[PDB]
């Protein structure tokens, strides 16, 4: 029910930015976003929630915003490590959790 | 011999050269009908029942919920929104509660929250209209025997409330009634509820504070103003919980105290008049009797001073009628059974008599029974 | 540290009942609720419900509603997550995540940080 | 930030030099205590339950018979018995039914005549006795943050009512707390029942008219004054019928609105004393720092009138102190979060603050921030 | 609980009775006893009911009388038919029914 | 004329279920309760209990209470009287015997003349 992207890529240095599209029940109704990082058969990581707050040891270079309906989650100084799955999740106005497709996020080389 | 054992028990005698006696019927009560040189017969009120009522409403005393479901918006962003909310099925109530950045709000304030939760009622009583037409009353009649059972009744409708009745070798009596409803039917209501069933007047019935609704098994079964089972309350500005209230069967009961309890059966009262005209006493053609009589069974006394003698005959005529009288210096005693007969010199016949207060002997003739007799008042 | 540990891998052809363990470890595990979430290979995270580890209250969605059954032990600090009737698109990896429940012992809204901290994930594979 | 959220939130100020404040706990009530030079603490009592009640009586609300027999006896034969009239599962009434000849008498009149039947009860509640001694209240206590959340509660008893509680980074507080009771609690009774539970005078409980016994595991479960739920009724004289009287669970409820609803949780309020002596506000250290802020979330105003500040820093010094004060021409104003500091200049940290009525203008320096406020009133 | 004689005999022409005695719950109390006539593999037939009372057809040769907590059936000019099982039944107080053992009644030859 | 007859003989051996019914005739059968006795071969009469045809009312004796079923189809004008658990002594022959109900469809105190008819009788056999 959450919407976003199906991947995404940048280069080393660059910054991107990932967006997260829902409803008024979930999204843009509440602060209840946050941004997961999944590795290929791992558990997902929580690296943002509360749209801007990040958990300790979780670095700058991650930061959210919300602006309508749709979250972002940009990632500065871009590294070769931060090739990853992200997720998107919100509770709802329901008292439910939705979470997005999950973008993949590729840095190529040069 | 339909009343004898009865206490409540009540003689009506009609007044000299009569073909015709008034009586009153009422449950529980017996009532023996006399007139001179006609036979003395029994009648009864057995059950008043009216066939087929019509459900007006159905209340429901216990209910319980399901399938709980709340929405809940930040402030400054509208009142909350649920689906169910025009599900006729689901109970619902709209409030506030706390919010704020720790439950996710930009904002500080009150935040909208609905709670809706699936309405099922579990027993239900039902008020039903019954109508004069569909009255019937069942009225028994009996002859007032004299002879041992050896090894009829009456319906009565407002349309058709004058009934022929063919008594075998007494005629036929008439017996005309009119039902006396102390009540207006389309004022009251015939209440049923978990076996049990009383009537009540409507106004009241429809002032109960329980969920209803006019029950048709066309639509499913929807309830209107289920607050007075299921309610909501805000726990400390962030919870909403549900209150059902429990049974009020025992509410019910306690509040039907001073009602009148019981297709469907119910107790009236009828009165009626009986016309004898076409009757008459069989064993008038007979000849008063020969021989002598032996008590078969001791003399027993009736919850009404009346007694029984129970006899077998001595001689040679089959059919033949009793010699009977008391005494103080004779005074020709009341008697209750009429004419009495021998149909069958074999077969041993009583005979109910009212004698006088103080002593009496009582006689049965050559050998005749002297029996000594007293009654106290 | 804090931690969550589940059961091991396991394959159940369809029509079966699946019951898949969570223990957790570095934390009074009757604070927090535990959420059940799943994954196929290759898609999307999709929340499959919760338990309260204080009082056995669940919450379960809609797509699950009457095939997950979540429980706890408080015993051995360990939530339950079982799954009816299995078919064709049951395969997944199930994980669990914790959330604290508030002071006064109920869950109602959680908390900012919720799904701080997961399991390692089991595959439920069909055939 | 523990009661900002809440709307019952009460501000409780030390005048001039106080180490202590004196504070009264109800259950969804958050106290915020400030002193000058002090931490703002927040406390709230969150539950009190008495543990191990004593159950002093059990009444039934709901019952039901089986096994009915009845003895009958003649008229002038004596009472009728039954070996279940001494069996106490069994209630049971004795009554005169009519008698004669027609049903193997040989006397017409009243017979005695007794019913029994086995007495289960199906549901019931507790009245239970609770003590002083065994109350236990929980009180948390916590200091009003300014930083945010990265990724305690004291136990009261009568015998121990105050409680010393380490702070990290603060010192230690002492709380003394005396309960407050608004009750005599052998003069009342905790009632539950069907998970629900209130608690009443007791005389109005041991005069509530329900089947009851003192029961105790040691002997099976026997009812005293099983008649308010089980009675008999003679059916014309000659039948007697039970009479179950329906569950008074709804008739329970509708008597307990006037009453106080809920080992075992319970609702009352508790004052105390907060002694702060070795108490100290971190950050005292420090120096009032060096460069620009920036808003991380918008000013937001509380239910108190008071608004709330988060910011990230600018600068090198990770260390130091927030500079803060707001002007219509500057007044110092009032702020809840007592010295605010810079413990991590990666991390934001919030401020809440009691600004002036009508217009406001907060500062929080070379480029600092103008951010203006108003306040209706 | 109704206790009678095992067996009796006479002669024809005689007269011969077969007592029942019971409690004053059963038999002393009520005028319900009553006398059964069965023959070998048919049904008891009902010859008195209220001690003195007999059904249609029994003649007057039989006849009953009750004593304390004793009933008392006699039959007079004894025929070789009456050559049978004889049981007398009671209704009790509390609602029930028992019955005698029987009486095997044999008549002789001579 | 009045008559009552009942099932044909039947064997079963312990720790079966017996039933056998009893249908009458000449007579309205929702008038009377029918009661069941049986007797061992070369024993006495032991009164099993009865049923009211009109309002399905039962009464049982103290020995077969919870053995015995006695029921009523007002249909075809019978009754039925069902034995369960049966033993080494259960062998006898079965009766249905009649006794009118009083006017108000009742059955407390029986009529004088109780039992005025009878079945012809059922053996039921143990092995
Ligand atoms: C609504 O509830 C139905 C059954 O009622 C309740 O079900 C669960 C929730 C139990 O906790 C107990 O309260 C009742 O048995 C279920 O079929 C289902 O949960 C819901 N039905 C729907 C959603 O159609
Ligand atoms: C008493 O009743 C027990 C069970 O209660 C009732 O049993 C029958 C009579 C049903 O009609 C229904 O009312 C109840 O289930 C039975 O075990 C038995 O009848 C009696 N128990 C004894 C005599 O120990």
């Amino acid at each position: 029910a959450l919407t976003q992207p199906a991947s995404v890529s940048g280069s080393p240095g660059q910054s991107i930015t990932i967006s997260c599209t829902g409803t008024s029940s979930d999204v843009g109704g509440f602060n209840y976003v946050s941004w997961f990082q999944q590795h290929p058969g791992k558990a997902p990581k929580l690296m943002l929630y509360d749209v801007t707050s990040r958990p300790s040891g979780v670095s700058s270079r991650f930061s959210g915003s919300k602006s309508g309906n749709t979250a972002s989650l940009t990632i500065s100084g871009l590294q070769a490590e931060d090739e990853a799955d992200y997720y998107c999740s919100s509770h709802t106005s329901r008292g439910t959790w939705v979470f997005g497709g999950g973008t993949k996020l590729t840095v190529l080389a040069a | 011999m339909r009343c004898v054992g009865i206490g409540n028990r009540d003689f009506v005698e009609g007044l000299s050269g009569a073909t015709w006696v008034d009586v009153v019927l009422e449950h529980g009560s017996c009532v023996t009908t006399m007139a001179k040189n006609k036979p003395t017969l029994d009648i009864e009120l057995l059950k008043t029942e009216v066939t087929n009522p019509a459900v007006l409403r159905k209340l429901c005393i216990e209910a319980k919920i399901s399938n709980t479901t709340t929405d809940s918006r930040c402030p400054t962003q509208g009142e909350a929104t649920l689906v169910e909310e025009q599900d006729a099925n689901f109970v619902c109530r709209r409030t506030v509660v706390d919010r704020g950045w720790g439950n996710g709000c930009g904002l500080f304030g009150k935040g909208s929250l609905l709670t809706c939760a699936k309405f099922k009622c579990v027993t239900k009583l039902e008020g039903k209209i019954v109508q004069y037409e569909n009255l019937k009353y069942s009225v028994i009649v009996t002859v007032h025997t004299g002879d041992q059972h050896q090894v009829t009744i009456a319906t009565i409708t407002p349309q058709a409330p004058t009934s022929e009745i063919q008594l075998t070798d007494y005629g036929t009596l008439t017996l005309d009634c009119s039902p006396r409803t102390g009540l207006d039917f389309n004022e009251v209501v015939l209440l049923t509820m978990k076996e049990k069933s009383w009537l009540v007047h409507k106004q009241w019935f429809l002032d109960l504070p329980l969920p209803w609704t006019s029950g048709a098994s066309t639509s499913q079964e929807t309830w209107n103003r289920q607050d007075l089972l299921v309610t909501f309350k805000t726990a400390h500005a962030k919870k909403q919980e549900v209150v059902v209230l429990g049974s009020q069967e025992g509410a019910m009961h306690t509040a039907l105290t001073g009602a009148t309890e019981i297709t469907t059966i119910f107790a009236g009262h009828l009165k009626c008049r009986l016309k004898m005209d076409k009757l008459t006493l069989k064993g008038m053609s007979y000849v008063m009797c020969t021989g002598s009589f032996k008590l078969e069974k001791e003399v027993a006394e009736t919850q009404h001073g009346t007694v029984l003698v129970q006899v077998k005959y001595e001689g040679t005529d089959a059919p033949c009628k009793i010699p009977f009288s008391t005494q103080d210096v004779t005074q020709n005693g009341r008697l209750i059974t009429a004419n009495p007969i021998v149909t069958d010199k074999e077969k041993p016949i009583n005979i109910e008599t009212e004698p006088p207060f103080g002593e009496s002997y009582i006689i049965v003739g050559e050998k005749a029974l002297k029996l000594s007799w007293f009654k106290k008042g | 540290e804090v931690q969550l540990v589940e059961s091991g891998a396991e394959v159940k052809k369809p029509g079966a009942s699946v019951k898949v363990s969570c223990k957790a470890s570095g934390y009074t595990f009757t604070s927090y609720a535990m959420h059940w979430v799943r994954q196929a290979p290759g898609q999307r995270l999709e929340w499959m419900g919760w338990i309260n580890a204080g009082n056995g209250n669940t919450k379960y969605s809609q797509k699950f509603q009457d095939r997950v059954t979540i429980t706890r032990d408080t015993s051995a600090s360990t939530a339950y997550m079982e799954l009816s009737s299995l078919r064709s698109e049951d395969t997944a990896i199930y994980y669990c995540a914790r959330d604290k429940v508030d002071d006064y012992g109920d869950y109602w809204f959680p908390t900012l940080w919720y799904f701080d901290y997961w399991g390692q994930g089991t595959l439920v594979t069909v055939s």
